[PDB]
DNA sequence: GTAAGTGATTAGAGAATTGGAGAGTGTGT
DNA sequence: ACACACTCTCCAATTCTCTAATCACTTAC
């Protein structure tokens, strides 16, 4: 109705439904989140017989710890912490797909950026020259990114620690 | 040396805006320049210095526009202008640049000629030379003519040929395909002067034969950038309809952009990971396949073919196009050219062609052969498409059986020389073969049009006897297989192959009708000559050879940019072997299944209504039926046999 | 140097390996022919990737179609059809 | 025949830019004011003069000529801009004399659009809006001095002496990838020619958020702006201005190594990796606004010129004997 | 008309010419 | 030390020519 594009997923409800799925969500967020999204989009399309401008996106919340209690075991796991916002940065463009153009015959190719890396074409399939393409930056596609700085709450801490 | 050129060049005069002012000793300065050009060596130093100083644009053409210019001043100016407007290969004595350093000098000569062409976008120059032409031909009787004026008139005519044979220029900017060319502005000035009527009047005279070949060359070079389809349709417009049409065009563009961007931005996914495809083996031992992006489903996997660099053919064996600067000119230019074509057909064509055909193949010079075949092809296609049936009397020089005979002789000689020689010489002879083939195709189509739509039964009988001769004699029936077996992309263009496919299509339709009406039953064959029954399926079976079907699968890859006629011709030739000879095993082939895969991917982007509305639906439907016939009895050994071209006993043993 | 040739095409990575790959493939004749073609084409690509990883699938199939004219491959096919 | 003696390739076509070029050419050659005057056909006569490079075009006139043409320009402005400049160049050469076509072949010309009503705030410049036509407002903090900038270049092959023309520059100085002579194998040894190259006047400016934009508890944002040609040095610090143009992305060009330039970091938060020019290094980006038009937001001859309303009201005020109170 | 013998055509192999990829080594930052 | 450019060598593809085998035509009963 209002064309909202996200769902806030309260994880306590999921834990009440099934702990066997809650454990998988918290243990592997970088692998399972790209598919629970697709289940939500499938159910939306089946229910309303309709498409939208962007995919409906998940936001899991209400999974609590302290900033000092983190360990190397917690890398790539889901956590939640709290604090005060002191500073925010200006926006950074982050590319997802580049656009190459041949210098000799103006042919043009797209190329996805993934795993942090782009792949450059070597041979032009039209004019059959080699080491020939140039990236055109403003014909390519970007996304927003922002940095936020967060500060410890002073209440919980043991003796002698600064935030 | 070149201090003499620099002394002579700046001593002529200066162009005020709207007026050229002359020094009194222009005559002796031009004599000295001609003397230096005569004595120039293989370095062409004086010629290159004249090209640096831009004599033709700055001085000589504004000088020729002057009213006070006397006889000798005009004469020697025309002499120098002809010598400077000579083509580059003619300056290099016919040899192409065979060397890294020779090419530099060739390019330096060529750019000076390309720069000079915009000097002739003014009607006053053609008006100035038209008076000298009129003085010799119209105002002087044949008993009283002077050899000095004869030589001057020959120089003027050769100058017009050299002007219209200049190449286009890239340095001025890039121009769209739907506006007037820079060639068209010279054409507008030339036609506004009205000198073309004098040239047509000269061409009509039987007595003045030595100018006729050059006048034929001039009119071919005028029609160089056009096609008959541009001029055949009468021009009309209303601006209301034009505004509505352009708004719908940009509506298409906007909707395409929005759909493409939303699809692309919806494609992306947020996070990563790495995954194993259990059930697919890796290169190293005991390994499963591993992927490093969140794949939707296992069939989306590609084995990283996007990385791998494509293999290339060597530089001697790549396909090449031949580019003619071709555009949809404005309604003004198209109307002027349509009137000129009709006037040529009414006043010149029969006499000009009759005078030319005795001489064009005897001469030392090569290029008039190409001009001859081009003008034949253009005029006959224009008559047939414009349906100006009363003009059919005027082109009666080309309708006889002798036209087919002479064309076939010249085409055969060109094909043999192009196949047997090597290099640029082989490409040069193949270029002649292309134009000869196009003229042959127009001959066939024009004779069918006469036999179908003429009002006089005598004309219908005359056309029918020629058509029967073509269908009967072996030389005309064996020609397509003979050319196809000798085709090679090292020495023949893609335009040649497209032309050959269309020619084969029209010829085979003619043979099918003459069999269906029963007019072809028995056929003469060489041994002595003996007569044997003819079978159309036996004739069609010759084209099922692998050495023919290679090129049809080769040209079917370009389906997304071919014309609809060419797509129809390719699909029809495959459809005959598929469902008239009823032999699908010869078409079961992987390199054709790749084309079907591309067509299917192209059709995925359309709704069920738009698919039936599309222009590629014939190719889609043919691919559907052949693939269903293949998968009706699928086996693994059959899938192995799909990897190779299958000969006759291979087809028998696979079938039985 | 290294190049795809008749030894590799007749070797243990070649036509016999493709036959062993194709033994499990069984399309439905009543289904969409373009869908069945897509299913077949990626099995061709899988065999080509295992057989010669350096080159694209398109160029691999072009090279196989070229090498079918050799007498050694013809003799192999004559034996293999039995 | 001689097309194969030459070695040049066929160029692939952008159909959208081609249609935009054709219709913009018709707009320049056909638009009439209500006075039945050809404003742009008049204005193209002035570009022969040495001081002038730009035509100033009102967007409402484009919308009056054709709705979907202006819609296409606003959506795809960065992609379609060189075609508009090409149409302007050819339409100017149609008007020039033989005396002036000598000069006009080198010269760069610009289109300057103005009078958009679609204002956006400075904080709304997302990465979505790269390449579209946008209006913005701000206060100017700095105005850097003037430099010539290279736009199209000519290079001589050191082996064979052939000139290769119209090498279009990116943000970085670039040499051709291939010699124009088809019988020459050079791809590295080149020398620039100055008297054939074309140079562009350039200026860089910084702007700040106006105070009326600011959210709760917030400090103003700043933007870098690029200006070219006839708009150079038209504005001073402390001014408050409206800008029409497009949003662009510029790279960290110091990370790349090519023929003619090695990397400055080698001489003396994660980026993109993979290019041949980026051996181990990585590339990152910044935002900038490429201005198409800038203006400020708000003696007897001048007195005559402010003729009806202003002279009437101000003369009544001057006659007022209690004007102090 | 049919059968046998001889001639011609087609297929394979060997040798020579042309071109391009790959690897190694040297020089400049 | 690392990157980039240049040069040399080898191998594979193509075309011509010679030799052998198989098929078709001609001759004789
Ligand atoms: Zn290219
Ligand atoms: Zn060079």
């Amino acid at each position: 109705d209002a064309e909202v594009t996200h769902i806030n997923l309260n994880l306590k409800h999921l834990n009440a439904f099934s702990e066997a799925l809650y454990r998988k969500v918290i243990a592997y967020p970088a692998d399972v989140i790209p598919y629970l999204d697709i289940v939500v989009n499938e159910v939306f399309a089946e229910r309303f017989n309709r498409t939208l401008a962007q995919s409906i996106e998940l936001r899991p919340f209400n999974a609590t710890r302290n900033m000092r209690g983190l360990n190397p075991n917690d890398v790539d796991q889901l956590i939640t912490i709290s604090g005060m916002v002191t500073r925010t940065s200006s926006l950074i463009p982050e590319m997802r797909s580049g656009y190459f153009q041949c210098a000799v015959c103006a042919f043009g190719i797209e190329s996805e950026v993934d795993k942090g890396r782009i792949e450059e074409p070597v041979v032009c399939t039209n004019c059959s020259n080699t080491h020939c393409f140039q990236l055109v930056h403003n014909r390519s596609v970007f996304l927003d990114k922002q940095v936020v700085k967060l500060q410890e709450s002073p209440d919980d801490m043991p003796s002698g620690e600064t935030p | 040396m070149n201090v003499l050129v620099q002394g002579a060049v700046h001593a002529l005069g200066y162009y005020e805006d709207g007026k050229y002012s002359r020094e009194p000793d222009c005559y002796e300065s031009i004599r000295d320049l001609i003397r230096y050009l005569r004595e120039d060596g293989d370095d062409h130093t004086a010629r290159i210095e004249c090209g640096r100083h831009n004599l033709v644009e700055q001085d000589l053409v504004p000088m020729v526009k002057c009213e006070d210019l006397t006889d000798d001043e005009f004469d020697i100016a025309i002499r120098l202008m002809v010598n400077l407007c000579q083509p580059a290969i003619s300056t290099m004595r016919g040899k192409p640049p065979a060397d890294r350093d020779q090419w530099k000098m060739y390019w330096e000569l060529e750019e000076n000629l390309r720069r000079a062409k915009t000097a002739f976008s003014d009607a006053h120059f053609f008006t100035a030379i038209k008076k000298r032409i009129d003085n010799y031909f119209i105002d002087t009787e044949y008993e009283d003519r002077d050899e000095r004026l004869r030589l001057v008139v020959e120089r003027i005519v050769l100058l017009i040929k050299y002007v219209f044979s200049i190449n286009p220029d890239t340095s001025e900017g890039r121009r769209t395909r739907i506006e007037d060319s820079s060639h068209d502005r010279v054409i507008i000035a030339f036609l506004e002067s009205g000198i073309d009527k004098t040239l047509m009047h000269i061409a009509n005279q039987p007595r003045e034969k030595e100018f006729h070949v050059t006048i034929l060359d001039i009119f071919a070079l005028i029609l160089k950038e056009q096609t008959a389809e541009d001029l055949a349709t009468k021009s009309e417009e209303v601006s209301t309809a034009e505004q509505k049409k352009t708004e719908e065009e940009f509506r298409k563009i906007i909707e395409n952009h929005v759909v493409k961007e939303t699809q692309k931005r919806k494609s992306f996914s947020r996070f990563g990971g790495s995954y194993t495809i259990k059930g697919l083996k890796g290169i190293s031992a005991n390994s499963s396949q591993v992927v490093f992006k969140p794949i939707q489903n296992v069939e989306k996997h590609n084995f990283l073919d996007d990385r791998k660099a494509k293999k290339r053919a060597p530089r001697n064996r790549r396909p090449f196009e031949i580019d003619t600067n071709s555009h949809f000119a404005s309604s003004e230019v198209r109307g002027m050219l349509r009137d000129m074509v009709i006037r040529i057909i009414e006043t010149c064509f029969n006499r000009l062609m009759k005078s030319s055909k005795t001489t064009v193949f005897v001469q030392v010079q090569k290029t008039s052969q190409i001009n001859y075949f081009f003008l034949i092809k253009f005029v006959l296609r224009f008559v047939r498409l414009s349906r100006q049936d009363h003009l059919l009397e005027r082109i009666s020089e080309c309708i006889g059986v002798e036209a087919f005979h002479e064309n076939n002789v010249q085409l055969t000689e060109y094909v043999e020389n192009a196949t047997t020689l090597k290099g640029v010489e082989a490409k040069s002879h193949g270029l002649k073969a292309q134009y000869a083939l196009g003229a042959y195709n127009e001959l066939v189509l024009l004779h069918r049009y006469i036999y179908e739509h003429a009002k006089e039964e005598n004309e219908r009988k005359f056309a029918k006897r020629a058509l029967e001769h073509i269908v009967n004699v072996e030389e005309y029936r064996e020609l397509p297989i003979f050319i196809i077996k000798k085709f090679s992309s090292s020495v023949l263009s893609n335009n040649f192959l497209r032309e050959l496919v269309l020619t084969t299509h029209h010829y085979m339709k003619l043979v099918e009708r003459f069999v269906k009406t029963g007019a072809l039953k028995k056929v003469t064959k060489k041994v002595k000559v003996e007569e044997i029954d003819f079978q159309f399926d036996s004739y069609v079976c010759k084209f099922s050879n692998v050495d023919v079907l290679k090129w049809y699968v080769f040209l079917l890859n370009d389906f997304s940019k071919n014309s609809t006629e060419l797509n129809q011709a390719l699909v029809k030739m495959l459809h005959r072997i598929a469902f008239d000879l009823k032999l699908p095993i010869k078409l079961y082939q992987v390199s054709l299944f790749q084309v079907f895969s591309k067509v299917n991917e192209h059709f995925t982007h359309l709704s069920k209504d738009l698919r039936k509305s599309s222009r590629l639906y014939e190719l889609y439907q043919f691919g559907f039926h052949l693939l269903k016939k293949f998968f009706s009895k699928f086996t693994g050994d059959l899938a192995i046999e799909a990897l190779f071209w299958k000969g006759p006993r291979e087809c028998f043993e696979i079938e039985n | 140097r290294l190049a795809l040739n008749e030894r590799i095409l007749t070797g243990p990575k070649g036509i016999s390996a493709l036959r062993e790959t194709l033994k499990d493939f069984k399309p439905n004749p009543k289904d969409d022919p373009y869908a069945n073609l897509e299913k077949l084409m990626k099995k061709y690509a899988y065999w080509g990737h295992l057989m010669f990883p350096k080159m694209k699938t398109e160029d691999v199939l072009n090279r196989v179609e070229t090498l079918g004219t050799r007498r050694q491959v013809k003799v192999f096919m004559i034996k293999h059809r039995l | 025949m001689d097309n194969i003696i030459g070695g040049q390739a066929q160029q692939v076509e952008d159909t959208d830019g081609t249609r935009v070029q054709n219709e913009f050419s018709k707009f320049l050659k056909s638009f009439k004011d209500q006075k039945n005057e050809f404003i742009y056909k008049s204005a193209m006569k002035e570009l022969v003069q040495p001081e002038k490079n730009t035509i100033f075009i009102n967007m409402q006139h484009l919308y009056k000529f054709s709705n979907n043409l202006a819609t296409t320009i606003e959506l795809q402005y960065y992609r379609v801009y060189p075609f508009m400049c090409e149409a302007l160049h050819l339409a100017t050469l149609d008007a020039c004399d033989e005396s002036e076509r000598q000069q006009m072949f080198k010269k760069q010309l610009y289109v300057s659009l103005f009078n958009l009503d679609a204002k956006t705030k400075v904080r709304e410049l997302s990465a979505d809006k790269v390449g579209g036509l946008v209006r913005i407002a701000g206060q100017i903090v700095r105005t850097h001095p003037v430099h010539p900038e290279l736009s199209r270049a000519c290079f001589v092959c050191e082996d064979c002496g052939v000139t290769t023309r119209d090498v279009q520059q990116q943000f970085r100085y670039t040499q051709p990838t291939k010699c124009a002579n088809p019988q020459c194998m050079n791809r590295t040894r080149f020398s620039l020619d100055v008297n054939s190259s074309t140079f562009v006047d350039f200026q860089k400016i910084r702007i700040q958020e106006t105070q009326a934009e600011l959210p709760r508890g917030s400090i103003p944002r700043t933007v870098d702006v690029i200006v070219r040609g006839e708009m150079v040095e038209t504005v001073q610090p402390g001014d408050k201005c409206d800008i029409v143009g497009t949003l662009i992305v510029i790279p960290d060009i110091a990370q790349l190594s090519t023929p003619g330039l090695r990397a400055e970091t080698s001489n003396q938060s994660e980026g993109i990796t993979g290019l041949k020019a980026l051996g181990v290094r990585d590339l990152t980006y910044k935002m900038a606004f490429l201005a198409c038009h800038i203006q400020q937001t708000e003696y007897l001859d001048l007195w005559s010129k402010m003729s009806t309303e202003d002279r009437a009201t101000l003369k009544k005020m001057s006659d007022d004997k209690k004007i102090e109170k």
